[PDB]
């Protein structure tokens, strides 16, 4: 994750593997 | 938003906590 330029919904899908714990609010649209 | 910021520039866990509530 940290300081690398991985882009589009593969970082939305990886956000559930990276932030991980809570199950999240995530409001800035959803990143298509 | 966080992934737009990661596509253009540097990206940190502080920008995760900005939207990962």
């Amino acid at each position: 994750f940290v300081n690398q330029h991985l882009c589009g919904s593969h970082l939305v899908e990886a956000l559930y593997l990276v932030c991980g714990e809570r199950g999240f609010f995530y409001t800035p649209k959803t990143r298509r | 938003g966080i992934v737009e910021q990661c596509c253009t520039s540097i990206c940190s866990l502080y920008q995760l906590e900005n939207y990962c509530g």
